[PDB]
RNA sequence: ACGAUUAGC
RNA sequence: AUCGU
């Protein structure tokens, strides 16, 4: 969602429908990226609680 | 242009004075909020603008130039309002105005006329000078300068693509050719070669002439006008109003053509007349509908 | 009871009952004719109603307010009306119109609108003109029907007093609820009732010919007449189709609601997608069983070849999965106060989870209970709110990517940015195609385009004169003739002489008006351009033709269900494989100079120019036009006719249109009004429209919509479908396939993103697509669902007629062929054949007389016109299907099935006769048939039905010149008139009057004078004429009947073996058709449908592709085969071919390849007049043709159908005379023998021959 | 002096 | 769209 967002953003920055250069419709396989997020704790468990 | 078409005469007549004319801006100055108000307050629905000044600064650039995307997509916000909050106002207007006499009316762009459906005579019409500098140089048009040339490029923008002819053409075809008939007729006598046709309402109409055009010919050219039938020219007469204010006493009146109109080789090509006129009757009482038709009176 | 009394034998005779004579048709015929009114009203009196026929009427119908405070005065002096809810409250307000009314003379109590106001608005007031335009204006609303509504309200009393009729299939009655159940003849009776109040008269009012009268009385107002035929048609439909009580109800509660409001026109037409949208939209959200047609279409397509393989069972995973029409609907259903109405439909919807006959019929049932009514309202308000709209380009062509001037036309550089660069490369390559390939350049191909559009028919004639004679050029007048002077024959005999510089001022006149009304839609203003202005746009309308010949894939269908694209319909309604249906809201305003014609203009005008130098086109020279085109410099640049066509045009469509609009219905009320909406009725419309559909959704699939697009999905989507594998454009509508993958069918949420996306690419030009997503198809108004026609019974009324003037209705022939169209009509939809066959003899009953004396037509008569027939001669009752071929192939077919006990029945009661008949034997049929009017009814059923105002006496030399200037404006070239010329030597030379009328060019201008004299008002002596025809044809009496039906009584046949099935009995195809419609379903599942376009097919078997117009291409094939038959030297027909226009090489090749071809039976058999019934071009008629009837017999030959080698044709007319046999029949469609040739098949060849040296 | 005026397919 | 008024 936060690559897409940088394309939506990038988007805008274009002026266009669609920008030319994307970070969503990439060739590559990439179902191992990790994003940091609110979700893991320090300690290696999830807030919540 | 309209100052210095103001003060021309040649004969005992005024071509083209500071009347019979509509202004670009007249068509839209009587509302409320002004369609130049109204188009002002168009920062609103657009991200990263807050202000007019703001808008003029994110859609032009340093060069001054116009930026293709930011313009394209504020057109997108301007059309709307020039669809639906002027349409309906010009047609209304531009009817009202023909109902009373035959003017010539000046338009900011081509669409604006043909949007209404103005029934007249379309020119289009382009000057030698550059126009943006001539806005830049202007001040106090009801807002930024820079206001006055965003619009001026949504308004040539907001035009179809039609090659416009030069200011030349109408106005060698507005001057020119009375300076021939002074140099011809100036000499002779006027009343003998003034001549003018109008409405005939009939004298048996319990509560007169209404001119149409006026014709400054040789004797020998009018005298075959006369002949000729202003016949199957109807129109439909409404004259009622409080004296309009001027030299002579005189009303105003409004007709309406039903049939055809006039055909300027019916009329010649070897006489001039006048583009532009104004209707109103001369002579109080009530006012009425008279189908009535043309005639020709002369001295 | 009365109408039993009354009426006693007639029920029996057309109930299956008792035998069907003419004695007792007359009698009841006679007792139609003296009805009152009122006995009508008393009669429905008498009618015993129950429960479940009564819904409340509310009380506010009939307390109305005036008219004065909805119309007003503005500026110029014209008369409009306010609007209340939005623009389009123009309609008709529900107001009273009492206070109108001043009583007419002989008759207390009915009047029609004062003289006094009449004149007061005349001579000038405002409030008098208010009140004649509203009583104009309601006047037309009310004259909106067929015939005096009392009529069928009677003739459907009269059918349904007989109660159940018995199947001869089904072996049972059909439970069909009585008279007693029909809520909207109830809730006519309580508004006549209501209406009728103390006075004894029961007529809410009385229609004539000009004019209806008004029955005053406070209770009285304007929403009365259409509500009236409202519920007669509903009532009519209940009966005759077997609709369920409670869509009816719920039709009739809409009706009411819509009479209560302020305009029931506005109200309908706000109101008119409530049960095609909760039913047709909604069903089948959750499926378990039922068979769809498995249709695999093939890969060549331009051709439509569409092939039939079984049907599939339906899967679980098939699906509704459209997205939800639930919120728009309860919304609608909640803004108007019809919550109740859309709540019930929604929940009755949800019950039918099976793809059966029940849900189709269900369907059915809905869409035909929605209100069909012609829509009016005043010309001058229609005019304002068509012609002032205007599109909404938001991102015009940049300034900088034009040109200078080409005179009049800017090239567009193709260095543009803009999307127009592709529709300019489009129509630049077809224009270059059009100019570089040859067959534009023969002169019978110039002549024929232009005498395409001069045409009996009004062109404004008046303008063109006016425009014309403003330059002091005089065109002649001719006085004395009866021809009529406001047709565009009139303009183009007044146009002969004159050049193409002196005419062209005219292209600049101001068009006048047209008008005319549709059901449940508003009405469609019409301009009609005259000739020259037809003439000017010819490049356009070519390559037109050209891009939706070749370039794309879309048709040009015709008007009728028969010829149309069902197939491709069924195909994209296939659950496999779901649809789009894609609709151009005002495509007539759409197109202006800004974008469209300005880059269209440019294209044909470049695209001619290095292909025709010189050459000028039809009747417009070459000419010359400079340009500035470079930099600074201009040159003279010349220029071929067909670029100074599209300078004149270009000019044209620049400026614009002026439309005159002088109305009727509102007094003082000329003015005009200049459009920049392209013209409607112009030649070029409808092509130039569906070339730039279809181009502009090429470009979208192409170019803009993957520059536009994000997810993978939908660009995997759109990169898989063109425009030339699937989309299929007609004008203003269109329609797109998507076609199914191996994992099911294509997600919905990628379609509706898809869909998103094409709405906002088409608001960048001005085009608003009405798109809709639902599962189902929707193609030239026809309905599929699951790959099943439906057929929408609403948009054909039964009452209805558009009228769009005031003038006076044709007379009584004229209605009668009205409900002979009607019972056509009737057929093609599919409803319920033994009640809708009593009915229709009912109403033929009812209008068959006509005073003036009187006279009557016999039965026999309308039997010829295609009414089939229930019971005669003491046989069994329904017993014929009404798949009866039309004409004489019909009486054949039912005489031959029946023969053998009709010979019987004439011996059995007093004719007998020594002399022995190889048709009949020994029974005098000649004495029967004449007792009996039968050849009265069959001679008399041939003359016209039209007054004969064409022949009327002309003053000589006035016909002759007129008659020249058509010749000359015909034949400009000389060339083809040398062509006519030799084609006349060598006629003359050999063809000696073997044919007597051989067409030819110089009889057109003849022709063309006949039709333009037809079009006019006929005068009194014209009508007792025709009346004194028909009374000397019926007192006549004939000894035999014409050689065509002797000769085909001569062959006998027999019928062994049914046909095995060619569909499923299954597979619903088409709604209203089912087992309890026997004739139907089993003829469909015996036979066919026809999984071909007609049009393709039918135009395969001609000849001559186009002749000229004022000729018939039939009659020239017709001309050819008859000169093939009758032997003659081939050159008679290359002498036929000359004088039709053809060249001499071209004429002398195709004489000699017909000579010598054979040809399929169609065209063999318009030799002698056969052709196809318009009943049976919905089935599947040739492969029948084809196999299933073979003339060689069961077993063996008998030497006695020996057919020569010489006249083989005579296997088509044989062919022809046994599948009306087979197709006449109830029942299955059954293989057919031939048996036996009475005189033998040279003596039957020979029979032909004599007949065809004649006419 | 007013009046029974219209498409294309 | 003038002889219908």
């Amino acid at each position: 969602d936060e690559a897409d967002d940088a394309t939506k953003k990038q988007a805008k920055d274009t002026e266009k429908a669609k920008a030319q250069v994307t970070y969503s419709d990439t060739g590559i396989n990439n179902a191992n990226e990790l994003s940091r997020s609110g979700n893991v704790d320090n300690e290696g468990g999830s807030n919540q609680k | 242009i309209m100052r210095v078409l103001d003060s021309i005469s040649v004969l005992g007549v005024k071509i083209m004075p500071r009347a019979h004319v509509v202004d670009s801006d007249e068509v839209g100055e009587q509302m409320e909020p002004t369609f130049e108000h109204a188009v002002m307050e168009i920062y609103k629905g657009i991200a990263g603008v807050d202000s007019l000044d703001d808008l003029t600064k994110w859609v032009l650039n340093s060069d001054l130039v116009p930026h293709d995307d930011r313009l394209g997509q504020l057109f997108q916000a301007f059309l709307p309002l020039a669809k639906d909050l002027l349409a309906p106002m010009a047609r209304q207007f531009y009817d009202n105005s023909m109902s009373e006499g035959r003017l010539l009316t000046f338009a900011h762009a081509d669409s604006e006329l043909l949007n209404a459906n103005y029934f007249g005579h379309l020119l289009r019409l382009k000057i030698p000078y550059i126009t943006e500098v001539n806005l830049m140089i202007r001040k106090n048009r009801e807002g930024g300068e820079l206001f006055q040339l965003v619009l001026s490029y949504l308004y040539k923008m907001y035009a179809t693509s039609a090659q416009p002819k030069w200011f030349g053409s109408l106005l060698r075809l507005l001057i020119c050719p009375w300076l021939h008939m002074e140099k011809l007729i100036g000499e002779a006598d006027p009343a003998s070669t003034s001549a003018e046709i109008g409405w005939h309402v009939p004298r048996e109409q319990l509560m007169g002439f209404i001119p149409y055009v006026s014709i400054r010919a040789p004797r020998l050219v009018i005298e075959e006008l006369m002949e000729k039938n202003w016949g199957q020219y109807h129109a439909q007469v409404i004259v009622t109003d409080q004296l309009v204010v001027g030299e002579p006493r005189r009303v105003s009146a409004k007709a309406v053509i039903k049939g055809n109109h006039l055909p300027v080789k019916l009329i010649s090509r070897f006489a001039c007349f006048t583009l532009t006129s104004k209707y109103e009757m001369r002579l109080t009482g009530r006012g009425a509908a008279y189908n009535a038709r043309l005639a020709f009176r002369s001295d | 009871s009365m109408i039993l009394t009354q009426f006693g034998p007639f029920i029996e005779s057309i109930s299956g009952i008792t035998d069907q004579s003419n004695d007792v048709f007359e009698n009841a015929a006679k007792a139609f004719s003296m009805f009152t009114r009122s006995d009508v009203y008393k009669a429905l009196d008498e009618i015993p109603f129950s429960e479940d026929a009564m819904l409340p009427i509310p009380p506010t119908i009939y307390t109305k307010p005036s008219h004065d405070s909805y119309y007003y005065i503005d500026a110029l002096n014209r008369v409009r009306r306010k609007t209340y809810q939005g623009p389009d409250d123009v309609y008709v307000p529900n107001c009273s119109i009492v206070e109108l009314l001043e009583p007419h003379e002989t008759l207390t109590s009915y009047g029609r609108l004062s003289e006094a106001i009449e004149n007061r608005a005349k001579d000038g007031d405002s409030q008098a003109r208010i009140a004649t335009t509203y009583g104009r204006i309601a006047e037309s609303q009310a004259r909106q029907i067929k015939a005096p509504l009392e009529k069928f309200v009677l003739a459907l009393l009269v059918a349904e007093a007989g109660g159940s009729l018995y199947d001869p299939v089904l072996q049972k009655y059909d439970e069909i609820p009585g008279l007693s159940h029909n809520c909207p003849l109830w809730c006519f009776r309580e508004i006549c009732r209501h209406i009728s109040g103390p006075l004894p008269d029961r007529a809410p009012y009385l229609y004539l010919s000009a004019g209806v009268f008004w029955l005053m009385s406070p209770r009285m107002t304007s929403a009365i007449p259409p509500l009236l035929s409202d519920l007669v048609n509903l009532a009519i439909l209940q009966q005759t189709a077997g609709l369920d009580p409670s869509l009816v109800r719920l039709g009739v509660q809409i009706c009411l609601h819509a009479a209560a409001s302020s305009s029931y026109a506005w109200f309908i037409l706000k109101t008119k997608s409530i049960f095609p949208q909760n039913t047709l939209h909604s069903m089948y959200e959750s499926l378990e069983g039922g068979y769809c047609p498995n249709l695999e279409w093939l890969e060549p397509r331009s051709d439509y070849k569409f092939m039939y393989m079984g049907a599939m069972p339906l899967s679980t995973k098939y699906a509704r999965s459209a997205p939800s029409n639930d919120k728009k609907a309860r919304e609608l259903g909640e803004k108007y106060g019809l919550s109740s109405v859309v709540s019930e439909l929604r929940r009755r919807t949800k019950t039918y989870s099976k793809h059966d006959f029940t849900s189709v019929r269900y369907i059915r049932d809905a869409m035909a209970c929605t209100s069909g009514i012609f829509l009016v309202r005043t010309p001058t308000e229609t005019v304002l709110q068509e012609y002032t709209q205007s599109p909404e380009i938001k991102v015009p062509i940049p300034q900088k990517d034009w040109t200078g001037p080409i005179g009049e036309i800017r090239i567009l550089k193709d260095t543009t940015s803009s999307i127009a660069r592709y529709l300019y490369r489009t129509w630049y390559l077809a224009a270059a195609r059009m100019a570089a390939q040859p067959r534009t350049w023969d002169p019978l191909f110039q002549a024929i385009m232009r005498s395409q559009y001069v045409t009996a028919r009004g062109g404004s004639g008046a303008t063109l004169r006016e425009s014309l004679y403003a330059i002091n050029v005089s065109l002649p007048d001719f006085k004395g003739l009866p021809v009529k002077a406001a047709t565009k024959i009139f303009q183009a005999a007044q146009l002969a002489n004159l050049p193409f510089s002196h005419t062209s001022v005219a292209i600049l006149a101001d068009t006048s008006m047209g008008l005319r009304n549709q059901v449940q839609r508003r009405p469609r203003s019409i301009m009609p351009l005259n000739v020259p202005q037809q003439q000017v746009s010819a490049p356009h309308t070519l390559t037109a033709d050209y891009i939706n010949y070749h370039m794309n894939l879309s048709t040009t269908s015709g008007s009728a269900v028969i010829e149309k694209v069902i197939p491709l319909g069924v195909y994209a309604s296939s659950p496999p494989n779901q649809s789009i249906n894609i609709d151009i809201s005002a495509c007539d305003a759409s197109i202006t100079w800004d974008f469209f014609l300005s880059v269209i203009m440019a294209a044909i005008h470049e695209g001619v120019a290095s292909s025709s130098i010189g050459k000028p086109f039809m009747g417009v020279p070459a000419s010359i036009v400079n340009d500035e085109s470079v930099v600074g410099v201009r040159a003279a640049r010349p220029i071929s006719g067909m670029q100074n066509m599209i300078q004149h045009l270009s000019k044209l469509y620049k400026r614009g249109f002026s439309y005159r609009v002088n109305d009727s219905f509102s007094p003082g009320n000329d003015f005009t009004h200049m459009t920049t909406t392209f013209p409607s009725g112009s030649t070029a419309t409808s092509t130039e429209h569906t070339a730039n559909n279809s181009t502009m959704m090429e470009t979208f699939l192409t170019v803009w919509g993957p520059e536009h697009t994000d997810d993978p999905d939908v660009l995997r989507l759109m990169k898989s479908l063109t425009i030339q594998r699937n989309y299929v454009c007609q004008g203003d509508d269109g329609l797109m396939i998507i076609d199914g993958n191996t994992a099911g069918k294509v997600n919905s949420e990628t379609i509706q993103k898809m869909l998103e996306l094409i709405s906002k690419y088409g608001e960048e030009f001005g085009w608003k697509y009405d798109i809709a997503y639902d599962g189902t198809a929707e193609y030239l108004k026809l309905y599929f669902i699951f790959g099943c026609r439906i057929p929408n019974l609403s948009r054909h009324p039964i009452v209805g007629k558009e009228r769009a003037n005031s003038s006076a209705e044709e007379p009584w022939p004229a209605i009668l062929d009205q409900i002979m169209g009607i019972f056509f009509n009737g057929v093609h939809d599919g409803l319920q054949w033994q009640r809708w066959i009593r009915y229709s003899w009912a109403l033929c009953c009812a209008f068959s007389r006509q005073r003036t004396g009187y006279l009557q037509y016999p039965m026999w008569s309308f039997v010829y016109w295609g009414l089939p027939l229930v019971k005669v001669f003491g046989s069994d009752p329904w017993i014929f299907s009404w798949y009866m071929p039309t004409g004489d192939l019909g009486m054949y077919s039912w005489i031959s099935l029946i023969r053998p006990l009709m010979t019987r029945w004439m011996v059995a009661n007093g004719y007998v006769t020594d002399k022995c008949s190889p048709v009949f034997g020994n029974a005098d049929y000649r004495k029967c048939f004449n007792e009996l009017k039968l050849y009265q009814g069959y001679y008399m059923a041939q003359l016209p039905r039209n007054p004969k105002k064409s022949g009327r006496a002309a003053p000589r030399e006035v016909r002759e010149q007129f008659t020249q200037a058509l010749s000359d404006y015909l034949m400009q070239n000389p060339e083809l008139k040398s062509r006519v010329l030799r084609g006349r030597s060598e006629w003359e030379k050999y063809g000696a009057g073997i044919i007597h009328n051989p067409p030819s060019l110089f009889d057109v201008p003849h022709k063309w004078y006949q039709g333009a004299q037809e079009a006019a008002t006929a005068t009194r002596e014209e009508l007792a004429e025709m009346d004194e025809t028909l009374m000397r044809a019926r007192k006549h009496s004939y000894s035999s009947f014409s050689k065509l039906l002797e000769a085909y009584l001569l062959v006998k046949w027999r019928m062994c073996e049914a046909r095995e099935p060619s569909v499923d009995l299954r597979l619903p195809l088409c709604a209203g058709i089912d087992p309890l419609n026997s004739d139907p379903f089993l003829k469909m599942v015996s036979v066919g449908p026809m999984l071909q376009s007609t049009r393709k097919y039918f135009a395969q078997t001609l000849f001559m592709a186009k002749t000229v117009s004022g000729l018939d291409v039939n009659a020239i094939d017709s001309a050819l085969l008859r000169l093939r038959t009758l032997g003659a030297d081939k050159k008679a027909l290359t002498a036929q071919l000359l004088m039709v226009g053809l060249q001499e090489s071209e004429a002398d090749a195709l004489a000699g390849k017909i000579m010598l071809q054979d040809v399929n039976t169609v065209q063999l058999a318009r030799v002698v007049n056969l052709a196809v019934p318009d009943t049976w071009m919905s089935l599947d008629f040739d492969t029948m043709f084809k196999h299933h009837v073979k003339l060689l017999p069961k077993d063996g030959r008998h030497l006695n159908t020996d057919i020569p080698p010489r006249m083989g044709w005579l296997r088509a007319i044989l062919r022809f005379l046994g599948a009306g046999m087979a197709m006449t029949a109830t029942g299955v469609a059954v293989d057919i023998y031939l048996e036996d040739i009475h005189g033998g098949g040279r003596s039957l060849g020979q029979r032909f021959m004599t007949w065809m040296r004649q006419e």
